[PDB]
């Protein structure tokens, strides 16, 4: 997949999740489909409705958590 | 703007319809304008600009 180095607002996500992702410094797409559910959860002020946010936002293009890709960049 | 209506109301005039003092109307314009700034939201319109 060639797109995967796009920052935060590629996915049209909420200031809850965006605030938490810029706190995590997770902006590129190869890094957000790396870690799974509780791995994404353990940062503060994020929970299961933001987990449904993450689930629907990556089911809106069909990739899932488990693409722990290397040599990037 | 004047999209299927022959004005182009101003910031207070749109805020006159909803009784908002033109500040949230300006923000919700800038919120929706930032909402249309994204890729895979502006994938047809960015091509409509002469580049």
């Amino acid at each position: 997949d060639p797109i995967l180095l796009r920052p935060v607002d590629d996915l049209e996500l909420t200031v809850r999740s965006a605030n938490c992702l810029k706190a995590e410094a997770i902006h590129y797409i190869g890094d957000l489909v790396q870690r799974t559910e509780v791995e994404l959860l353990k940062t503060p002020n994020l929970g299961k409705k933001s987990l449904t946010e993450i689930k629907d936002v990556l089911a809106s293009r069909g990739l899932s958590l488990g693409m722990r890709l290397e040599n990037w960049p | 703007f004047g999209i299927d209506m022959n004005t182009d109301y101003t910031l207070e005039e749109v805020g006159k319809q909803f009784d908002v003092t033109r500040e949230r109307i300006r923000q919700i314009e800038a919120k929706a304008l930032r909402k249309l700034r994204h890729p895979s939201r502006s994938e047809v319109l960015r091509s409509f600009l002469d580049d």
